[PDB]
């Protein structure tokens, strides 16, 4: 369960729509 | 065959892990490890945390894993490109040993060096010249490097 | 959930966490069970520093899994 951006170590979460907690927040906030 | 080797080591170690080594994937794969080595009380790099780079060869276990310090360390068998003299990594490597148990032996190392198999003899030196001026400038190095 | 936090004393706390839980949240939930204060805590798991700020599901830390404290 790997966050989606390509160079992420971190793991994502289905309720973040893929992302872990900081891409997500990069991703809102881009969105 | 390998990947499930991986897996069980992996098991066991959220079993039974080995109270100051601690190991486990990088992302999702599992063929590429990170692990860490808590310094060791009584030694000179004492308090300092230590993270370690692990590949599994394809092969594993009959070949050994190819494994590499990231952090610095004044030790007379690492040498600056984080490599590690060590013989159970070589040639005296058995399917039987497990890593967490060669991390502990690389901890048995930062404990008590092999003066006679030296990477940087520079530093090997100091560990039958000068005991204490090693155990100084270790000391700089877990400080500057580890903490 | 419950995961296993051990020390380099060789005692093993448990401790009952959620996986949108925080850092600042478990140095602050050991402070609880042992008494040491979060600045003093250094967490880590399976081979990576756990970083302040980030939550146990960007680290995959699940049911089971156990934390390494070292004593800064
Ligand atoms: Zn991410």
């Amino acid at each position: 369960s790997k966050c989606r951006k390509a160079g992420c170590v971190y793991f994502g979460t289905p309720e973040n729509k893929g992302f872990c907690t900081l891409c997500f927040i990069e991703y809102r906030e881009n969105k | 065959m390998a990947l499930k080797r991986i897996q069980k080591e992996l098991s066991d170690l959220q079993r039974d892990p080995p109270a100051h080594c601690s190991a486990g994937p990088v992302g999702d794969d599992l063929f590429h490890w990170q692990a860490t080595i808590m310094g060791p009380p009584d030694s000179a790099y004492q308090g300092g945390v230590f993270f370690l780079t692990v590949h599994f060869p394809t092969d594993y276990p009959f070949k050994p894993p190819k494994i590499a310090f990231t952090t610095k360390i004044y030790h007379p068998n690492i040498n600056s490109n984080g490599s590690i003299c060590l013989d159970i990594l070589r040639s005296q490597w058995s399917p039987a040993l497990t890593v967490s148990k060669v991390l502990l032996s690389i901890c048995s190392l930062l404990c008590d060096p092999n003066p006679d198999d030296p990477l940087v003899p520079d530093i090997a030196q100091i560990y039958k010249s000068d005991k204490e001026k090693y155990n100084r400038h270790a000391r700089e190095w877990t400080q500057k490097y580890a903490m | 959930m419950q995961i296993f936090v051990k020390t380099l004393t060789g005692k093993t706390i448990t401790l009952e966490v959620e996986p949108s839980d925080t850092i600042e949240n478990v140095k602050a939930k050991i402070q609880d069970k042992e008494g040491i204060p979060p600045d003093q805590q250094r967490l880590i798991f399976a081979g990576k520093q756990l970083e302040d700020g980030r939550t146990l599901s960007d680290y995959n830390i699940q049911k089971e899994s156990t934390l390494h404290l070292v004593l800064r």
